[PDB]
């Protein structure tokens, strides 16, 4: 019987790479990284192989603390197009890719992070690499791009908003 | 460029005790006044008994080079690192072994061998990656093969 | 309500506009009777006759739901009329309007370009050392070094030249010259090159001797014998012998400059490759010949 009105509204997700530097030798490097993030001018960003790349994925401009950002598959490409090949897997089903020796890792984002809405963020790290032509097993000498599928999630429903791993 | 700024916990001594500074220089080593040690980089030494000696700093590449990835021109039990510390790897094998190529030149016998490192590749369904560098070293032994030898005799008429 | 309740859905906030003539009845409602959940209207538009609510999506009695495509914030704009003054009377009917704000739930994100870095290594190295030889007087079987260096005329001086093989590829030794002198100086006069021209043992050729290259017990060894002698004006007995020794791999082809030759009724090569020695018969040496006279009977 009653009336019902409905409309759309924006909801945005943003991915950035951390550039925080350890305060002094001995600090917690993983924590120190996310104290700063690269800007657009800084790219393309040079990072040596095997080095830790700290990534932060975030919902922008929301104020509801019940929202939980959940990551799906996070992968890498040789070109800007995320559907382009070849691809390497960093996260699958929200949990580190298992067939990589230099295993990726999820970074807990607990109160120690001290974020206004820590639920809106999801952080993870991977070890820097370069793509190789499998036939010749030689460096492709091409840039790398990092991509993630994300979903905003609501706890208390029938769905789970955290990755079991 | 090769430099001798090696700290004392990882120095590899060069195998001639109480060698003089200029002799230690001749073997392509470093001398600090009290000791002789291998410098920073790749060092090649050919010794009198016909054995290769190679010293390689693991920091010649970024990221550092692993000791399994490196392989010589031929396979064998003696072709792996003979010794190693946290910073250097030491190879010691006969000039006959490990696929060494022998060349002939006028007055010198030339041995040649080659270190190559192979990327370890992670392969996935849709990609292939590596996190290693490459290391290639071509080293030779040029054994000079002529000398002036002498002897003496005394000949007396029979008596 | 048909066009009464409109909504704008923003990132953090919902903005609801209701027409003051909520029911299209010509008579405006009490803005105190219209509540979004339990929230009163925020402002008024005396020109558009619009009661304006603004609530962050988690406030004002909002229910949040999940679907495949979207997140849904569902509000309830409730109009509960109250008595029109001291009179216990109401002239409107109660109503509720459902306000929904949809938000795209799923997204994919990308980073900007990363550039991998590594330092490869490529260099060439050379190193040097010497092959080491031995030249030693030996015994009649070229088996042991001779304890003494003294000989009589007509004896054989047995000498062996060896290149020490150690771990090298099979080596062959060569003796391409030997100069005999009275003084240790190899250029001193008198001097006699009993071996010369790259291995030619010219003694047996010029002196008519049995001096020859006996044999090679191993490729890195070469045995030869030299029948003793003295110089014409020599008062001293000691004679100094200085030789050039060479070496190659056993796989190096025997050559006119890589040979060990001796004149035995014809130039002869130890190892049997006799033709190699053809060029030992050069100029510069004069074969000895004893004189001749006619036949007489004693
Ligand atoms: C956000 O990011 C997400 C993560 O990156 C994105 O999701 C990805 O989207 C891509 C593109 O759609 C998907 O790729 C497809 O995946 C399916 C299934 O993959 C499974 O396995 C992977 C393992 O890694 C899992 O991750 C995944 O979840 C699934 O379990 C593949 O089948 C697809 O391959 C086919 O399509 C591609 C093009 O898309 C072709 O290049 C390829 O050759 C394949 O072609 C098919 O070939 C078969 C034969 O093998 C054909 O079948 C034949 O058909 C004929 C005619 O009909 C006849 O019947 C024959 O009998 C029959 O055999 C078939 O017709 C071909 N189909 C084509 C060409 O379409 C492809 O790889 C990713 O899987 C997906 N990942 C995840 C995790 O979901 C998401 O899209 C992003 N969102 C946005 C908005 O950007």
């Amino acid at each position: 019987s009653p009336l019902s009105i409905a409309e759309l509204g924006p909801l945005n997700v943003y991915l950035q790479i951390a550039n925080g530097q350890c305060q002094t030798k001995g600090c917690d490097e993983a924590a120190a990284a996310y104290t700063s993030f690269y800007t657009d001018a800084d790219y393309p960003v040079t990072k040596v192989l095997r080095d830790p790349v700290y990534v932060d994925v975030q919902i922008l401009g929301r104020t509801d603390p019940n929202l939980v950002l959940t990551l799906g598959r996070c992968w890498a490409t040789t070109s800007p197009n995320a559907f382009s090949l070849p691809q390497w897997d960093i996260l699958i089903d929200g949990c580190p890719y298992a067939d990589d020796r230099y295993l990726s890792a999820l970074v807990p984002i607990d109160h120690s992070s001290g974020l206004p809405f820590p639920t809106h963020h999801s952080r993870f790290l991977f070890k820097m690499f370069t793509f190789v032509d499998p036939h010749s097993m030689e460096p492709l000498r091409e840039k790398v791009y990092i991509h993630c599928s994300t979903a905003a999630c609501v706890p208390g429903q029938g769905v789970s908003c955290e990755p079991s791993c | 460029p090769k430099s001798c700024e090696v700290p004392r916990d990882v120095r590899v001594p060069c195998g001639v005790p109480d060698i003089s500074p200029s002799a230690c220089d001749a073997i392509d080593c470093c001398h600090d006044g009290q000791s002789c040690y291998f410098g920073t980089g790749a060092t090649v030494q050919c010794t009198k008994d016909g054995h290769f000696i190679v010293v390689v700093a693991k920091d010649v590449t970024l990221p550092h080079i692993d000791l399994e990835t490196i392989s010589l021109l031929g396979q064998g039990q003696d072709c792996g690192p003979a010794d190693s510390n946290s910073a250097f790897a030491i190879y010691y094998f006969p000039v006959t072994y490990c696929g060494t190529v022998v060349m002939e030149e006028p007055g010198v016998i030339v041995y040649e061998n080659r270190m190559t490192s192979s990327y370890e590749v992670g392969v996935g369904p849709l990609g292939a990656i590596t996190r290693d560098s490459s290391f290639e070293l071509l080293f030779q032994c040029r054994y000079r093969a002529t000398s002036v030898e002498t002897l003496v005799v005394e000949v007396q008429p029979p008596d | 309500p048909a066009a009464t309740v409109a909504v704008e859905c923003r990132e953090d906030l919902a903005h609801v506009e209701a027409k003051k003539d909520l029911f299209g009845i010509g008579q405006f409602i009490d803005p105190a009777d219209l509540t979004l959940g339990t929230c009163p209207p925020s402002a008024e538009d005396p020109a558009a006759q619009v009661l304006i609510f603004e609530s962050p999506l988690q406030n004002c009695g909002s229910v949040l739901t999940m679907t495949e495509d979207s997140l849904v914030y569902t509000f309830t704009l409730n109009y509960n009329p109250k008595p029109l003054g001291s009179a216990p009377v109401v002239r409107t009917s109660q109503a509720v309007v459902i306000v929904e704000c949809h938000y795209p739930r799923k997204h994919n994100v990308s980073s900007l370009a990363l550039d991998p870095l590594w330092v490869p290594f490529s260099a060439a190295k050379m190193a040097e050392e010497f092959l080491y030889f031995t030249l030693k007087l030996t015994t009649d079987d070229f088996q042991f070094e001779r304890p003494s260096y003294q000989y009589f005329l007509g004896d054989l001086i047995h000498i062996e030249a060896t290149v020490k093989q150690y771990f090298h590829v099979p080596l062959r030794v060569y003796v391409d010259r030997c100069v005999a002198t009275l003084s240790p100086d190899a250029n001193s006069s008198p001097s006699y090159a009993f071996i010369d021209n790259y291995g030619c043992l010219l003694d047996g050729r010029i002196t008519g001797s049995d001096s020859k290259f006996v044999s090679r017990p191993a490729e890195n060894k070469l045995d030869f014998q030299l029948e003793a002698f003295r110089f014409q004006g020599a008062d001293s007995g000691m004679i100094y012998i200085t030789c050039h020794l060479k070496a190659t791999s056993a796989a190096y082809p025997l050559d006119a400059e890589h040979r060990a030759c001796s004149y035995i009724q014809g130039w002869k090569e130890v190892s049997g490759a006799d033709p190699i020695c053809a060029s030992c018969e050069s100029g510069g040496f004069e074969v000895h010949a004893n004189a001749v006279v006619s036949h007489g009977t004693s």
